[PDB]
């Protein structure tokens, strides 16, 4: 059956540098093949019909070739606004096919880099009255990634965890975080000292309370 | 032109579910309408398609599990059998062909949110964040399905330096999110609203 397969799953990219992407069409679609563009909360958008053609009002900064079985994506320029995630698609038939875009390419744009703002909120009393609390940690505008330990009296935590990250900011390239550590209330009221650390690179940022 | 999706809601597996497409400035005498999904946080999956001569193709997967027809104005999604699986936001897209320049899929619905689950909708709970000169406090929303909830700050009046994190799924299937701003300083309020199960939460957040 049709098969479509995209590569690379990730790739990055100065500012002002240039991102390649690759399409692979298990047999000749004879350049029937479109691109997208997808930000989150979006549908995607058009960006080149059949393999090389622009679509209306797209700027020439994406570039699309290839021919038979072999398709490529270049984006020149590379910008904070086109940090995205890029599908290829065959529009060659809809016949037996196993599926028509390929897996999808996810963009990041290495903008200036931005050291995070971190907060850490305490669970209000009407959490601990319900029996379980989320303590929240937060890591607001920064570039690159950064990783969150959370840390108990002094102890790494390595349940209860989860982090969440928006997509880069169209501007400026930027991330925020927030990143939960659940517990019971008896587990919460069995400690004293809770930590949020978040590092990039290998310079750590710390917040903390005592319950 | 435009297109719009609608019928997408909560449902139980198993329970037919029928989505509809809407369509405005073109025929579908010249253009073919396609389905595509694409559940929370993974890439676009073709469904199907309905030909302008009324020819209906579906993906190799789909076969079986959904039914495509069209009007004059609309084009149907039936999914016969709802899985968990199934979870996802659907798009209608019109595509069209010249001699040999294939086009693309060049106008999209917002999409519609069907939610497959044994569970009941249920409404957010909604707690105060805050610390313990300027101040960033917030709201932790835990609890509700299906999504989305909305979350503004003093009624939309407060919009500088607010950050809105994106939902996390939990184990129990529930969903959760946080908002965060940064304000000066009277009563700073966020305001939740979650339209599945006709509900409006308002949370005044305290220094």
């Amino acid at each position: 059956a049709i098969k479509m397969t995209q590569t690379p799953s990730s790739v990055s990219a100065a500012v002002g540098g240039t991102v390649t992407i690759n399409c692979q069409a298990s047999e000749d679609i004879k350049r029937y093949l479109a691109w997208y563009q997808q930000k989150p909360g979006q549908p995607p958008k058009l960006l080149i019909y059949a393999a090389s053609k622009l679509a209306s009002g797209v700027s020439s900064r994406f570039k699309g070739s290839g021919s038979g079985t072999e398709y490529t994506l270049t984006i020149s320029g590379v910008q904070c606004d086109d940090a995205a995630t890029y599908y290829c698609q065959q529009g060659y038939t809809s016949s037996n096919v196993n599926n028509a875009f390929g897996g999808g390419t996810e963009v990041v744009v290495k903008g200036d880099p931005v050291a995070p703002t971190v907060l850490i909120f305490p669970p209000a009393a009407d959490q601990v009255a319900t029996g379980t609390v989320t303590i929240v940690c937060v890591a607001n505008k920064y570039f690159p990634d950064v990783t969150v330990t959370w840390e108990v009296d002094g102890t790494t935590q390595t349940t209860g965890i989860e982090n969440s990250k928006t997509p880069q900011n169209s501007a400026d390239c930027t991330y925020n975080l927030s990143s939960t550590l659940t517990l019971t209330s008896t587990q919460y009221n069995s400690h004293k000292e809770y930590t949020c650390k978040v590092t990039q690179g290998t310079t750590s940022v710390v917040q903390s309370f005592n319950r | 032109q435009s297109v719009e999706e609608s019928g997408g809601r909560l449902v139980t597996p198993g329970t037919p579910l029928t989505l509809t497409c809407t369509v405005s400035g073109f025929s579908l005498s010249t253009y073919t309408m396609n389905w595509v999904r694409q559940a929370p946080g993974k890439g676009l999956e073709w469904i199907g398609d309905i030909y302008t001569d009324g020819n209906t193709y579906y993906a190799n997967w789909a076969k079986g599990r959904f039914t495509i027809s069209k009007t004059s104005t609309t084009v149907d999604l039936k999914i016969t059998s709802p899985t968990t699986e199934d979870t996802a936001t659907y798009f209608c897209a019109r595509d069209s062909w010249d001699a040999s320049s294939y086009y693309g899929l060049d106008l999209w619905g917002q999409g519609t949110l069907v939610t497959v689950s044994s569970g009941q909708p249920k409404g957010p709970s909604v707690f105060p964040l805050a610390p313990c000169s300027t101040v960033t406090l917030g709201c932790l929303v835990k609890g509700y399905l299906p999504e989305p909830v909305t979350v503004t700050w003093n009624s939309g009046t407060l919009t500088n330096g607010v950050r809105t994190f994106p939902s996390v799924r939990q184990s129990s299937g529930l969903y959760s999110l946080s908002s965060v701003v940064s304000v000066t300083s009277q009563p700073v309020t966020c305001n939740v609203a979650h339209p599945a199960t006709n509900t409006k939460v308002d949370k005044t957040v305290a220094p």
